């Protein structure tokens, strides 16, 4: 069982409870048989230096072996001071530190949220803590280690689960390098998986007649016509919400109000305003 | 001597917390709380169209963000004029009910029930401090074990009932400026009083027993943790469409006087915070949030909020103390059988007791079990089929403050418009309260100060510094926002 070590930055815990709604048949066995959670903040037993030196002697025994999931982005500003996530040894350690520490002897890292992924919320106008990216801070400081980015705001928790598992497969066929190299065939130019990003939500969504017709709704409440008049990005977003949609199914943002494009690489500002076309 | 112990990160809250403290002779002698992260959300929000804010402020914390939505959209509604629909207030309080039970069942099982249950030889249960200090039966611990893992079903059902008038959650598309984004109908109202059902069953049959069970043979947790014995409510949940009458009512106690809350009596300091110095000792309608991270002297990213100069604590403890309801039946039953104790109303227990670290997570179980009644009162109220909301326009120029009660208590977001956009926009969160640093008189916060006198009776397991901390239920996304 390879070791994941689950490190937060910039995040706002959602994409650790998103997963913890997860229906997929397979979680549980994820969790118990095929890896193990060895350090994540919100759940571990163990705290503080403990936790940490916990994670590093996990580290050294699987090194290039271990995976990490980042979840929030990365601030570079102020000397990293911006986000702090541990004390050992009488050192502060930032979200720039640990990153530059376990990233280099990951097997790979899996960004998980549109934080991590692009830089999300905590990048957008206005922001002054230089919070970057998880692919763009690794190759801005020479570090190698392959990527794959799970975006949403929060994302599917099946698209999390469903990512595992596709990499699971890829490496059981073909090994860690055989394994990795199948998985990048089936990533999107913004890293992230196709199975779950490839297809468009407008192209797909049930209200595509409407919006052909001219027909937009002009109340929220009105769930006859097209979202588009109220603000919906539906027509720029990639994503399979308009299919599996949310929390077992029983509902998903074009039906209950509009689509904010939280997937994407520029959410929220390319999407912004959220409630005007 | 004196030994000081700092544990960065704690871990089973939310969000980046350093804790340091100084202990001697055994005890707690000092203290000081660290919120290690900052976004910014009070800058990124500047120059919006005001109705993106329910949006954006929800990534403040992915645990509650229902509270955040509903506190926004109610400066919104003030600041727009808008009149929310009376079956759109109905819905909105279906949407953030439901969060409330999800954040109280999450809190007790998935991050406190670990200080007192020994979990199996599986990563992430497994190591931990080798002293732990786990008293509880095989038998009780079982049941530990069994109900955190029933509860995993039980919070995703509440999450369920969220998103059917909702949209998904983490961070509901369902709440705007003007009500509620989708009419009740009467199929997706029988799915979510389907599933009211069993976690209503859960909290009945498990939840609350189980807090008061693994309490019970926890005593000496009751003596500690008072801190300042002083709390704020500031109000939630409308129950008719004129703003007067609340399911909690506004108050303040301190001092052991009961006293109305004016929220002009609100200021944030910044002496010990990362902020630069001329912003100290706002009201939040004047807030100003310039980040200074290099700044001597200060420890946290969290701002120090005072109340008429008090450090006040919040939370289900505060509310429950506040409006003093009757306690529910199982509390009743079990405060005799297992404590020796008759109780008919919350008060009934105590100052000392109620303010401890273990009466906090009696009163978190107390007021989840309250929320059942006030849900089933917004089920019978509800009409299926009937307008939800209303499509105000944008002023030009406005203001708006919305109070409300997040899970772990007290918030406020007020926003300032301009040219039609975002001029200022300030939050004061419920952590906020809880776990601020020292303000710039020097009096500490509210955790800082109810660690004060806990136990460490072991310096290599000083397990009760985190127990204090998370029967406070921290999420510093919300403190640092
Ligand atoms: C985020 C922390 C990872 C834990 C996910 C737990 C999901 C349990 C599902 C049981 C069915
Ligand atoms: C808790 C989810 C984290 C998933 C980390 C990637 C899994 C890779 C599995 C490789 C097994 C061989
Ligand atoms: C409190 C500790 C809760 C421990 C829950 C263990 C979850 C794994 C169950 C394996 C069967
Ligand atoms: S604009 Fe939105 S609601 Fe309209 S057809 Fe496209 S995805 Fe659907
Ligand atoms: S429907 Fe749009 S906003 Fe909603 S989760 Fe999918 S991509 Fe994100
Ligand atoms: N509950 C909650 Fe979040 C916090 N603290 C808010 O407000
Ligand atoms: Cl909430
Ligand atoms: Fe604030
Ligand atoms: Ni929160």
């Amino acid at each position: 069982r390879p070791p994941v070590f689950w490190l937060q930055g910039q995040g706002c815990t959602g994409c650790s409870v998103t997963l913890l709604n997860s229906v997929h048949p397979s979680i549980a066995d994820v969790l118990l048989k095929v890896i193990s959670l060895e350090f994540h903040p919100t759940v571990m037993a163990w705290e503080g230096e403990h936790a940490i030196e916990h994670m590093r002697k996990v580290a050294e025994k699987f090194k290039g072996k271990f995976f990490l999931v980042i979840e929030g982005s990365v601030p570079v500003e102020a000397d990293g001071k911006y986000c702090i996530i541990g004390e050992a040894n009488h050192h502060e350690i930032s979200m720039v530190d640990a990153l530059k520490e376990f990233g280099p002897n990951a097997a790979a890292v899996l960004a998980v949220g549109t934080c991590a992924a692009y830089g999300g919320i905590p990048a957008a106008e206005g922001s002054e803590t230089g919070a970057t990216a998880v692919s763009k801070f690794l190759g801005d400081n020479g570090i190698k280690t392959p990527v794959v980015n799970i975006p949403g705001c929060p994302p599917h928790p099946d698209w999390i689960v469903g990512t595992v598992v596709l990499a699971l497969d890829a490496i059981k066929k073909n090994g860690l390098e055989g394994g990795l190299a199948e998985v990048v065939k089936v990533l999107d130019s913004d890293g992230r998986p196709t199975p779950f990003f490839g297809r468009n939500i407008h192209e797909n969504c049930p209200y595509l007649d409407k919006y052909d017709e001219g027909v937009m709704s002009a109340t929220f409440t009105d769930k006859v016509g097209c979202r588009y008049d109220l603000g919906c990005k539906g027509p720029m977003t990639m994503a399979d919400c308009f299919e599996r949609k949310w929390n077992g199914g029983v509902n998903w943002c074009v039906q209950n109000a509009v689509c904010i494009g939280c997937v994407e690489p520029d959410f929220p500002d390319g999407k912004s305003p959220f409630y005007q076309a | 001597g004196r030994t000081t112990i700092a544990i960065d990160p704690v871990t089973r809250i939310e969000g980046h917390l350093k804790a340091e403290v100084v202990v001697e002779n055994g005890k707690v002698v000092d203290a000081r709380l660290s919120g290690g992260m900052y976004r910014g959300f009070e800058t990124i929000l500047r120059g919006r169209d005001p109705r993106d804010a329910s949006q954006i402020v929800q990534r403040i914390c992915g645990v509650c963000p229902t509270a955040h939505s509903t506190a926004s959209v109610l400066a919104l509604d003030e600041a727009f004029g808008a009149k929310v629909p009376n079956n759109g207030r109905i819905t909105r309080n279906l949407i953030f009910g439901a969060n409330y039970l999800q954040s109280h069942i999450l809190h007790f099982y998935h991050l406190s029930a670990q200080d007192f249950v020994q979990g199996p030889d599986t990563a992430p249960f497994v190591p931990r401090f080798p002293k732990s200090d786990l008293r509880l039966s095989k038998e009780l611990n079982k049941a530990g074990v069994d109900q955190y893992i029933e509860a995993l079903e039980v919070r995703r059902i509440c999450h369920e009932m969220v998103a059917l008038f909702g949209g998904r959650m983490p961070h509901v598309q369902g709440q705007v400026v003007g009500g509620a984004t989708e009419i009740p109908t009467k199929e997706k109202l029988v799915e979510y009083a389907a599933r009211f059902k069993k976690v209503r069953d859960f909290v009945e049959q498990k939840y609350v027993p189980v807090v008061y069970t693994i309490g019970s043979k926890y005593k000496d947790m009751f003596k500690v943790g008072q801190g300042f014995k002083a709390a704020l409510c500031v109000g939630a949940f409308p129950l008719d469409n004129s703003g007067k009458k609340h399911l909690f009512m506004p108050g303040v106690y301190a001092k052991g006087k009961d006293m109305p809350f004016d929220p002009s009596k609100i200021k944030e300091y910044v002496k010990y915070s990362w902020f630069a110095e001329e912003t100290t000792g706002l009201n939040y309608k004047e807030g100003k949030t310039i980040p200074a991270p290099d700044k001597a002297g200060a420890y946290s990213f969290v701002k120090a909020p005072r109340y008429d100069g008090l450090s006040l604590e919040v939370g289900p403890l505060a509310r429950m103390w506040v409006n003093n309801p009757e306690l529910s039946p199982v509390g009743k039953k079990l405060l005799k059988d297992l404590f020796g104790i008759s109780a008919k109303k919350f008060r009934d227990l105590g100052e000392e007791a109620a303010f401890s670290l273990m009466g906090r997570h009696v009163a978190r179980a107390e007021e989840t079990y309250y929320m059942l009644g006030a849900i089933e009162g917004w089920l019978k109220e509800i009409k299926a089929g009937e307008d939800t909301v209303v499509m105000p326009a944008v002023p030009a120029s406005a203001e708006g403050t919305g109070f409300t009660e997040a899970p772990r208590g007290s918030l406020l977001h007020y926003v300032k418009v301009k040219d039609s956009k975002i001029d200022n926009y300030q939050i004061v969160s419920a952590s906020l309260w809880n776990c601020n640093p020292r303000d710039d008189m020097g009096q500490r916060g509210a955790v800082e100060e109810a660690l004060i006198g806990i136990p460490v009776d072991d310096i290599q397991n000083p397990v009760n510094v985190a127990r204090l901390i998370r029967a406070f239920d921290p999420x510093l996304g919300c403190a640092v926002h």
